[PDB]
C-alpha cells in the first residue's frame, strides 16, 4: 500500500528542496499510523516523497490518513509550494503503454503530445479503475518570448 | 564481443513535418 | 502588442520592439523513442491499484476504436505494452494443465477401475469440487489467477 | 564555442569532443581518474 | 472539540477537517485553520530539562538544541504524535531602527521592510549543457551573515554611493517574544520538551 | 536422509522463480551528470541495437519520467520497453536466456550499466524495496562524502565476483553547477536588490515560465529569455548583459561572480535517512549463491566508516524475511500434524510414526528438485509443506490395513 | 504601531534544517510608556518629521 | 508567420517546419545539430 | 597503465568524434 507526495519547487536547488520540503515531510510521514517505510526524493525542484504502508492497511485510510497530516504540515513548508497528493496507484499500475506516430509528415511531436493531454487523456479518465492517464514524451507548445538584451 | 555495428547518427523516420522554400513577396 | 511604454505623443512601445516572439518546446522532462528510428509522443493508462486489470484494458481496446474515426488523418496508435496480452497466456496455460490432469488422472483411475462407472463416480466429483471450490472465491473475493489456480 | 587552454596539452594531441561524457564515465569507472591524479 | 462516548477517533478527526474546509472560507484571508496533533494534555508522558552547568552554553544554544536535533531525533519513534519544546529562548535577528538615523538618511520604516523582504532568498536560472552534462544555475542570496543584514541596501544616488541598512539600524541577535518559561529547582531558567503519546497507544 | 544432503548442497536459492512474461523491461544505470541533449541520443543508439535483435517486435525507449507522480525517474535513467515476436518466431534454439544474452551482449556503450527485467517483476521489486535489480545493496549514512565512498568500493567488489555481469552505485554528489555568488556590494552600488539581480538568472539566463495562455480546455506555457546564445557558457554568463534600474549598462560579473562547482544531485531520503542504492546484474549463477559471495568481497575488502551502514536489500532482503517466518512455520506444521494423528488413533508413539515419515519424503523432494536442476526458493517451499501434508495422509492410510 | 512599537516579524532567514525569526522594532527606550508612544517618532511618506 | 532569407537556401528546397527538435533548456544549439551528420 | 581500452564497435555506435589540438589565437 504506497502514498505519492509530490511538491514542487521552482529552481531552487535540490539540497534546498530537502531541508526545506523533503526532510520536514518524511520526518513527518515516519510517525504516522501504520507506517513502514517513507522513502524520499530531491530533485533539482521537485520533491517526490513515497510513503509505504504495513501489510494489511486499509489502502482508503492510509490515504485520508496522509491527507489530514499533510494539513498541519503544509505551514511548515514555504510559501509557494503546494503538498500534492498522488494518484490511486503505483508504478505497478502501468496497464496499457502506447505511442502515436504520424509518418506522413502531417503531425508532429508537439502536435501529438496536445492530441494526447486535451483529449486521449480525458476519453480514457473517463473509464472506471482507471486512476490516471499519463502522458509521455513528446514536446510541449510554449509561447517563447526571446528578449533582445540589447 | 559483438561487431554489431549501428548508424550514430539522429534518425526521423517516423514521419516529418516538411513545407517548400518558396519565392514570394511579404 | 503587449504594450510596454507610451509616450504623451501616443507613440507606444509594444513588446514586439524588444523581443521576437517564437512558438517552441518546452523544457523536456520525458522522452519516448520508437523502435530506434524516431521520438515520438505516448501515454501511459494507470489502473487503480487493485482493480482488474484485464477489465480495464477491453474498455480501452474499444475506446480507441470508437475515437479512430475522430483521430486527424495521418494519426497512427501504435501499442508498446500490452499485459492482457500475458494474462490471456498465463489463463489458458492453466486451464490447459487444469484440463490434462482431469483426463491424464480419470485414465489412471479408470484402469485401476477397471469399471465404467466406477471411474465416473470419481469423474464427476472433481467438476463439483470445482465448483465448489469457485463459489466460495467469489465470496471471499479471489480473482482467477494461476497462483490461485494453482493451487 | 572555442575554449584556450594555458597548459596542460601540446599540438597535435587528438582530444574527443562528441561522446566525451560516457567515454569519461568508463574512465572514471576504470579508475582511469584516479591512476591519473596519482602519478603527478 | 470533545466528541461524544465510543467515537472513532480517526473519524472524529477526519470529519474535523472535512468541515474545515467550508469553514476555511468564512475565515480571514490570512488565517490558517491549523489542525492539532493526535493526543491531549493526557498524553504528556515524559518531560525533561536540558542544562549546562559549565557556561558553555546558554538557554538560546539549548532551545535551539531541541527545536533542530532532540525534535526529530524523537518524533521518529512510532505512538510519538509530538515532541513539544518547552521554555528556553529563540534565536532573533532584530533589525534595531533608530529613527533619528530614519529621517537623517531620508528613509521611511516602509522602504526598510520592502528592501529587507528582498534581500534574503535563492533563486534557479534552469540549467545548461556543458560536455554533454547538466550545469544547474544556483543564485546565491541567502541572509546568514550579520554583515549581510548590515549590508541589505535601502538607497544609491547616481554616484554609486549606496546607503545601507547599517546607516540607520544596529543588527543584534536578541531573544525572540518568549511563551513558555521553564525554571529548574528554583535555581535557574532552561529549556527543556516533552513527548506526547498519541492518545490510545 | 545422508544421500539426500548431497543434493542440497548442490542446490542454489532464490526468492521466486523468474517468471516470463512477453515482454521485458531496459534499464541502464549512469553516472549522475548525463544531459537530456545526450541522454536522448544515448536513447536511441540504445533502442537501434535492441531492435537489432531478430528476436524483439517492438522498443519503446523513455528517459526522463512521465506526466505521473508514479514515474519519478531522471533523465539520466532510462526505462525501454522492450516487446519481443510471439514465442512461435524466435530462432531454432532460443530461450530466453540466450536472447538476453544477445541483447546484453549487443546493447552496451561504454560508461553504462545494463539492466534486464521483465515489466511486472521490476514494477514491484520497487514498490516493495526500491531496487529495481534483483540484488540490491543499500549504504545508509549522514555524510553524504562518507557513504559515497563506501559505494565506489562495494561496487568495484562487486564485478570481481564470479556471477555478476554490471554492477553500479548511484553517486549522491555528482552534479554540476554553475553558481551565481551575487554581491550585495557590487549590487548595491547600482542600486539593485539581490531580487532585482537573480531575475535575471531565472528568466534572462533560464528559461522561467511567466504566464500561461488559455485555449478553450487547453493551456500553454509563456517564457522570457535572452537568445542561447547570451547563456552558451559560463564565460557568457559573466558578460550577461544587465539594465540597471537607474539605466546603467552592465555585465553580470560586475554584481558576482559566477563558479563551477560538484554538489548534490538527488537526495535518497529512506527514512529520513540518506542513502546510496547500488544496482547489480547477475543472472548466469543462482541468486542466493551470488550474495552470498558479496557478502565476503564487500566484508573482506572493505573497512566501514563510522556513520556508514551497509546493507543487503533487494529480492535476497524478501527472502531473508520468508526464511524466518518459515522456520517458525515447521514446528507449527509439525504441532498441528501431530495433534491430528494424536485424536485418530489415540496412540503416543504410533503417531510418532507417521509423523516421522515425512523426512523420507522430503529427501526424494530435493533429489527431484536436483535433478530437475530448480533453485531452491518459496515456490519450492510450499511444495514441501504441502507434500508434507500428503505423506501423512499416506501415513495414516497405511496404517489402517 | 506593528513594526515600530511592536516586535512584528517581517521575515525568517534559512539556515539548513533550522528556522529564523527577523524583526524591526525601535529601541525599547521610543516605547517604554504611553507618553512614548504619543512623541512616536514617525517619518511621513511626505518626509515631515511629526509624532 | 513568414520569414524572408538573404542567402543560404536555393528556391525549392525542403525544409522541416520545426524548432521543436532541440529541448529548450539547454540543448547547446550548436552541439545539437552536429548530432544530424557524419 | 594510465588509461581506459574500450571496444572500437562499442565506441564507433556511440559515433564518437575527435578534433586536433592546434594553437593559435583565441
Amino acid at each position: 500500500v504506497q502514498v505519492i507526495i509530490k511538491t514542487s519547487y521552482p529552481g531552487q536547488a535540490p539540497q534546498i528542496v530537502e531541508n526545506q520540503v523533503t526532510y520536514p515531510l518524511t520526518t513527518t510521514m515516519l510517525s504516522v499510523p501504520g507506517a513502514k517505510t517513507v522513502r524520499g526524493f530531491s530533485q533539482f525542484g521537485d520533491s517526490y516523497v513515497y510513503v509505504i504502508f504495513e501489510d494489511g492497511t486499509d489502502p482508503y485510510w492510509a490515504r485520508s490518513r496522509v491527507l489530514e497530516y499533510l494539513n498541519q504540515v503544509q505551514g511548515k513548508l514555504p510559501a509557494g509550494v503546494s503538498a500534492e497528493l498522488g494518484p490511486d496507484a503505483t508504478g505497478v499500475g502501468w496497464i496499457y503503454e502506447y505511442a502515436l506516430v504520424d509518418r506522413s509528415g502531417k503531425h508532429d511531436l508537439a502536435d501529438l503530445r496536445s492530441l494526447q493531454d486535451w483529449f486521449l487523456k480525458y476519453e480514457l479518465k473517463t473509464i472506471p479503475d482507471v486512476a490516471e492517464v499519463a502522458s509521455v514524451g513528446g514536446v510541449v507548445k510554449e509561447y517563447q518570448v526571446v528578449i533582445d538584451p540589447q | 564481443a559483438s561487431g554489431v555495428r549501428i548508424d550514430p547518427t539522429q534518425t526521423q523516420n517516423l514521419g516529418v513535418k516538411t513545407a517548400t522554400v518558396t519565392r514570394g513577396p511579404l | 502588442h503587449i504594450v510596454l511604454k507610451a509616450s504623451e505623443n501616443g507613440v507606444p512601445v509594444y513588446l514586439r520592439d524588444v523581443a521576437k516572439v517564437q512558438i517552441g518546446p518546452e523544457m523536456r522532462r520525458g522522452i519516448a523513442e520508437l523502435n530506434g528510428e524516431g521520438e515520438v509522443a505516448g501515454g501511459v493508462v494507470i489502473l487503480r491499484s487493485g482493480k482488474n486489470a484485464r477489465e480495464v484494458i477491453a474498455a480501452v481496446k474499444d475506446k480507441l476504436e470508437t475515437l479512430k474515426s475522430s483521430l486527424p488523418e495521418g494519426v497512427e496508435i501504435v501499442t508498446t505494452y500490452d499485459r492482457s496480452q500475458l494474462i490471456d497466456r498465463a489463463i489458458d496455460n492453466l486451464s490447459g494443465k487444469l484440463l490434462e490432469e482431469f483426463i491424464v488422472v480419470a485414465v489412471v483411475c479408470a484402469l485401476f477401475l477397471w469399471h465404467v462407472r466406477s471411474a465416473l463416480v470419481a469423474i464427476i466429483s472433481l467438476p463439483l469440487g470445482l465448483c465448489i471450490a469457485f463459489i466460495v472465491m467469489h465470496f471471499q473475493g479471489l480473482n482467477a489467477n494461476i497462483m490461485s489456480l494453482g493451487g | 564555442g572555442v575554449t584556450a587552454l594555458r597548459s596542460g596539452l601540446a599540438e597535435g594531441e587528438k582530444v574527443v569532443s562528441s561522446g566525451l561524457f560516457l567515454i569519461d564515465s568508463e574512465a572514471n569507472i576504470s579508475g582511469a581518474l584516479e591512476r591519473m591524479r596519482s602519478e603527478s | 472539540v470533545i466528541f461524544e462516548d465510543g467515537t472513532d477517533p480517526y473519524w472524529a478527526r477526519s470529519r474535523v477537517l472535512e468541515y474545515l474546509n467550508q469553514v476555511q472560507g468564512k475565515l480571514p484571508a490570512g488565517v490558517s485553520a491549523e489542525l492539532g496533533p493526535d493526543a491531549t494534555g493526557v498524553g504528556w508522558i515524559y518531560e525533561y530539562a536540558l542544562v549546562d552547568r559549565s557556561g558553555k552554553h546558554d538557554l538560546a544554544d539549548l532551545r535551539s538544541l531541541q527545536d533542530w536535533f532532540l525534535k526529530y531525533e524523537l518524533k521518529t519513534i512510532p505512538d510519538v504524535a509530538e515532541v513539544a519544546s518547552v521554555g528556553g529562548v529563540v534565536k532573533e535577528y532584530q533589525v534595531v531602527i533608530d529613527p533619528q538615523r530614519l529621517a537623517q538618511y531620508g528613509i521611511s520604516l516602509a522602504e526598510v521592510k520592502s528592501a529587507l523582504d528582498a534581500s534574503n532568498q535563492e533563486a534557479g536560472g534552469s540549467s545548461i549543457e556543458l560536455a554533454e552534462a547538466e550545469y544547474m544555475v544556483r543564485a546565491s542570496g541567502y541572509l546568514q551573515t550579520l554583515d549581510d543584514f548590515n549590508h541589505i541596501v535601502l538607497k544609491a544616488s547616481e554616484n554609486g554611493v549606496p546607503v545601507y541598512l547599517r546607516d540607520v539600524a544596529k543588527v543584534q541577535i536578541g531573544p525572540e517574544m518568549r511563551r513558555g518559561i521553564a525554571e529548574l529547582n528554583g535555581e535557574g531558567e532552561v529549556a527543556g520538551g516533552v513527548v506526547i503519546l498519541r492518545s490510545g497507544k | 536422509v545422508l544421500t539426500v544432503l548431497w543434493p542440497l548442497n548442490k542446490v542454489g536459492g532464490e526468492f521466486l522463480p523468474q517468471i516470463n512474461e512477453g515482454d521485458l523491461l531496459y534499464m541502464p544505470s549512469t553516472l549522475p551528470g548525463i544531459s537530456a541533449a545526450e541522454a536522448a541520443s544515448m536513447l536511441q543508439k540504445t533502442d537501434k541495437l535492441i531492435m537489432s535483435v531478430p528476436e524483439v517486435a517492438r522498443v519503446f525507449g523513455k528517459t526522463g519520467k512521465a506526466e505521473t507522480a508514479t514515474d519519478s525517474a531522471p533523465l539520466e535513467m532510462v526505462e525501454t520497453t522492450i516487446q519481443l515476436k510471439p514465442q512461435e518466431q524466435w530462432r531454432p534454439g532460443m530461450t530466453m536466456d540466450k536472447i538476453i544474452e544477445e541483447l546484453d551482449n549487443t546493447v552496451r556503450l561504454p560508461g553504462l550499466a545494463n539492466l534486464w527485467v521483465p515489466p511486472i517483476r521490476n514494477a514491484i521489486d520497487m514498490l516493495s524495496t526500491g531496487i529495481k535489480s534483483p540484488i540490491g545493496i543499500k549504504v545508509s549514512g549522514t555524510v553524504l562524502a562518507d557513504i559515497d565512498a563506501m559505494a565506489e568500493q562495494i561496487e568495484e567488489v562487486a564485478r570481481t565476483v564470479p556471477g555478476v555481469a554490471s554492477a553500479l552505485a548511484e553517486r549522491l554528489e555528482g552534479g554540476r553547477y554553475i553558481n551565481v555568488e551575487i554581491n550585495r556590494e557590487k549590487a548595491a552600488r547600482y542600486g539593485m536588490t539581490v531580487a532585482d539581480v537573480q531575475l535575471f538568472v531565472t528568466s534572462a539566463v533560464g528559461g522561467a515560465m511567466v504566464g500561461e495562455t488559455v485555449e478553450g480546455i487547453a493551456r500553454y506555457p509563456i517564457n522570457l529569455r535572452y537568445p542561447q546564445s547570451w547563456r552558451d557558457s559560463p564565460q557568457a554568463l559573466r558578460q550577461l548583459p544587465i539594465l540597471t534600474p537607474m539605466k546603467q549598462q552592465i555585465t553580470l560579473a560586475d554584481v558576482a561572480d559566477i563558479k563551477v562547482s560538484t554538489g548534490p544531485s538527488m537526495l535518497k531520503t529512506e527514512n529520513a535517512r540518506p542513502t546510496s542504492w547500488i544496482y547489480i546484474d547477475a543472472r548466469d549463477r543462482d541468486m542466493v549463491s551470488v550474495v552470498h559471495d558479496l557478502q565476503k568481497a564487500i566484508a573482506e575488502k572493505v573497512q566501514l566508516k563510522p556513520g556508514t551502514s551497509v546493507a543487503f536489500s533487494g529480492q535476497f532482503e524478501l527472502l531473508e524475511r520468508a526464511n524466518h517466518k518459515l522456520k517458525l512455520m515447521v514446528p507449527m506444521t509439525l504441532m498441528i500434524i501431530f495433534v491430528l494423528l494424536y485424536l485418530a488413533f489415540r496412540r503416543v508413539g504410533e503417531a510418532l510414526l507417521i509423523i516421522s515419515s515425512v523426512p523420507f519424503a522430503l529427501v526424494g523432494g530435493i533429489w527431484l528438485l536436483w535433478w530437475m536442476g530448480f533453485h531452491l526458493s518459496v515456490a519450492t517451499g510450499t511444495g514441501f509443506i504441502a507434500l508434507a501434508g500428503v505423506a501423512a495422509e499416506f501415513g495414516v492410510v497405511m496404517l489402517m490395513y
